[PDB]
């Protein structure tokens, strides 16, 4: 039974505190399979080498830092920060014009059990929230 | 939850079953009943004959007292739980005359959809796939949770997710997401329209 | 023999009727494994989770409606209107100047076995077909 | 033990001798299993279908051709030129405004044993190498 | 269709012997040839001797008289099917001349693919690997289809899928795509060249 | 290379000993040591009792002569290797007092990583895990190689890359890539900050 999962952008994604964004896992599209969630935050159960991947639809009316970072972050007992896999760095914006840009990216990262992957927006008012269907994490193991 | 269709004959006579199975004392609001030729469509409002319950297995019967050319059609077996709120699909069946008749019930109908050999009846709009139709059993089906919708006949095993209108897009839902319809967003108060997605305000400036 | 297929922009790609882009198959890098192909749609032969994929190459000489939807779509008996899975918007673009804009996402999505998805970018006119290396469709069970 | 690798940039990634982008193999994030490393390109050692990826994080403080090609190539001694396989073209730049644009693409390609894949930007001069976990390519048999 | 390469000696004589099989009575145009020190240019124009069949084993057989230095060499079985349109690429053999003489045939030759532990003759440009040269069969080779090209000796399994120009650029079909050349892209009837990607233009307005 | 950790009892006496194994003649400039009370601090400069070894089981023996209050702690077996460079850290034991004393030794303590039902003794800043902690092994420790760093008491496999200061952004390495300190990036000479994406330049112009 492979471990595989793909959430979802919610009502409550944007904690906006400086906490990572929260995903829906049940509703929809979203599901998990070998693998909890806690606190916006993929958990492994089952150790190894994961494909990693998160999307997220940006856009506004207009600009407010033009520089927008989108990451992928592990969370472990064995450091006592965060730590940085996978992360892009955007600049898509007068505020008189409407703008959109998705951000995706993924790559395979080892992970050991109970060690956690979120995923960071720098400035979570970008974020673009419709349907779901717009902006997703998940992971399956390779 | 269970039910049946079956069709016993006597002489001229000709009688429908639908048999039905309920926890003891949670019938109190409880209808089942059978529809000639409804595409879905099927209800009390639209039945043939219901038994409306009042309080574990339950029972449905119309009697054919002669074999006619306009009784020929298609029947449908259907429940409904008032305190749990489900519905149920009975097997789609039909009548055929001839002179003669025979009854019967991979190219499933429109109001069914497949599931592996068999055929199954689709669900009401607002109406999730809670159980998969049996060879004997028929299919189930849960209302939509809130913030979701099915706006259509149905074998979906989970509901759509109702669309959010952002604020920040100076959006507001023009439409509230009922359970058989997907949320809409025009724009917010003193807001006007900067570009279209469709037939609806994409993003709003005031 | 897991289910895997890759396949690539054609010369019939954009029918551009409201239909859905086509693709090649069996030419170069196209290819299917254990997974038949339908009028523009990826076929489930065997039910379960599918990593699905789609780039697309967009560009032209200057701008015509700015935001461009590019989205997997699942056709299904299950419901009469197409299912959206994974859909981004951009907006990349006087026409004095040229530009290119290539348009990526994936993601895990369950699929029963006759099931279809497709690929839809939302103006048509923008898709740039130069080799079918810079436009394809393709997904492999997880 | 399925095939899988993920290597990140580095101080020596910019040859810029008309060479593919090099990449590191073992410090932090990076990783080889049954897959072999030759002069900035991935080595197959069991052949078959393989999902292949790169991101790539570009920038700078503004703009010197604003076309630029970022591609996934097969080297191989059944051909002597070089096989693109996956290419996107982005253009996202006066000079006097910073600007990052991630560039990422994947897909499922079949290689045959000992056959090579490499990645190419085109004006290495705007890949913009920071931690490594900004810019990466690997790949894992499906 | 099999292709076999042998070399039978008798005092002063050696003969070599190239072996073709086809279905009888579809070898009416069917060309087996023999070729010395051809780099994969080898054909019946290039060849030392042939045989042009006429109507299920067919042979070829070229017999050296006297050994001598000049005959020393490398040597190629190769056969072509007008119906078929397919090639075949028997194994690289050599003659080496010392005194005395000896026949040969990981580091495989420019005209070769290694395909595991053994090396296999490349198909000819605009020609596909129908099917991978044997211990004691030689390479197939398929003509590639339209809308695709191969532009080198090769032993690729599938043909390179030739580029389209595309008109909403204003560019049009400089050259057209043959089975052994890409087809290139000029601007279209009254455009003119705005970038250029290479030696060639990416985008023509009007 | 192995690292245990017993505690030997006879009469009022308490003997603590750390057991050391490594190559024969590859211990010149080998220290086997022990800590009372520090957290993850534990070092020659700041250990109990040492025994530095000169030239395949070694051992050092701490004896505590009475049982007292002020002895009570907590205590840590390690190892450090000159010609390895390698550290090694025994599993955190303790002694408690009350009239009476006891030796000990899911919510693993501040210096310890949690590696499936166990707890293991991180590993020092600049460390990496070479090998995780049996249940009677303890945690070793190989140092970062050159161009990564570890900045913190850590359990990681693998030490975090070093940040390259990108010339083309003029900027340069204000601090240089330390095995404890990540590099910081200031702006080039003759280069001043455009913008900063935190207390450090993110791009300089001249
Ligand atoms: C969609 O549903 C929402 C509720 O989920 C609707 O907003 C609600 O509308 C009601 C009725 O207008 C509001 O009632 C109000 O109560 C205040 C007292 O606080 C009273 O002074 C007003 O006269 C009014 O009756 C209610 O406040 C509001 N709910 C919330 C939480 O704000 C919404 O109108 C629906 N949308 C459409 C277009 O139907
Ligand atoms: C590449 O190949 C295409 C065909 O696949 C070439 O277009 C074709 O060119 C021929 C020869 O000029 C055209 O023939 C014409 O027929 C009309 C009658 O309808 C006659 O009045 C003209 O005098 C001319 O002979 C043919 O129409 C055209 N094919 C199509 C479908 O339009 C193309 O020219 C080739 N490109 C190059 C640069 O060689
Ligand atoms: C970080 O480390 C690098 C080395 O990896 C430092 O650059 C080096 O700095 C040394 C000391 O200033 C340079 O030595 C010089 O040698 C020349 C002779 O060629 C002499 O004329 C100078 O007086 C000077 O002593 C060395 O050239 C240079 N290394 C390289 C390869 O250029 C760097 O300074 C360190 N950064 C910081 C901020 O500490
Ligand atoms: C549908 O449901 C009813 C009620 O649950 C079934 O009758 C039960 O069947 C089980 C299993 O065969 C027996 O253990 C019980 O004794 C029955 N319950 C009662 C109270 O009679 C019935 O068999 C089902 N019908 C079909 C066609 O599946
Ligand atoms: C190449 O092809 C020929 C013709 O197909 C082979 O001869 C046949 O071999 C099969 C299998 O050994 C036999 O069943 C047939 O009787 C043969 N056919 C005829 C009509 O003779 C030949 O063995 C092959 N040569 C090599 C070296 O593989
Ligand atoms: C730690 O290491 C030492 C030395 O390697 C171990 O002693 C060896 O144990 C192996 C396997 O039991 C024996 O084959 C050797 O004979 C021993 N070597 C010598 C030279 O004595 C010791 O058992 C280990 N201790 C623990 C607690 O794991």
């Amino acid at each position: 039974v492979n471990p595989a999962a793909h959430l979802t952008g919610a009502n409550s994604s944007l904690t906006g505190s400086g906490g990572p964004l929260l995903w829906e896992t049940q509703l929809g599209l979203a599901f998990l399979r070998g693998l909890s969630y806690h606190d916006g935050a993929l958990v492994v159960t089952k150790a190894g080498y994961y494909y990693i991947y998160s999307k997220v639809q940006l856009g506004g009316v207009g600009c407010p830092a033009s520089t927008i970072t989108h990451g992928l972050y592990k969370r472990t007992p064995r450091y006592p920060e965060e730590l940085e896999l996978l992360v892009s760095q955007q600049s898509p914006c007068s505020s008189s014009r409407v703008w959109w840009d998705s951000s995706f990216l993924g790559g395979v990262v080892h992970l050991e059990a109970g060690e956690e992957v979120v995923v960071r927006v720098l400035d979570e008012r970008l974020v673009r929230l419709r349907d779901g269907t717009r902006s997703y994490f998940g992971a399956f193991m390779v | 939850i269970n039910i049946t269709s079956s069709a016993s004959q006597e002489g001229t006579r000709l009688n429908l079953i639908c048999t039905v199975w309920h926890k003891k004392e949670e019938a109190e609001g409880f209808v089942v009943f059978l529809c000639k030729d409804r595409s879905g469509d099927c209800s009390p409002e639209t039945s043939l004959k219901q038994l409306r319950l009042k309080r574990i297995s339950s029972q449905l019967m119309f009697t054919i007292s002669q074999v006619t050319p306009l009784h020929s059609g298609t029947y449908q077996c259907c429940a409904r739980s008032q305190k749990s709120g489900i519905r149920l699909q009975g097997h789609f069946f039909s009548i055929l005359f001839t002179g003669n008749y025979t009854v019967t019930g991979p190219s499933c109908k429109e109001d069914e959809y497949p599931v592996g050999s068999e055929c199954c009846p689709k669900c009401s709009p607002g109406y999730r796939v809670k159980e998969a139709c049996g060879e004997l059993t028929g299919t189930v089906c849960e209302p939509c949770p809130p913030g979701t919708y099915i706006a259509h006949l149905n074998g979906l095993s989970k509901c759509l997710q109702c669309q959010m209108c952002d604020p920040a897009m100076g959006l507001r839902a023009s439409r509230n997401c009922s359970r058989t319809e997907n949320a809409v967003c025009g724009c917010s108060p003193g807001h006007f329209c900067i570009v279209q997605d469709g037939d609806h305000c994409a993003a709003c400036r005031a």
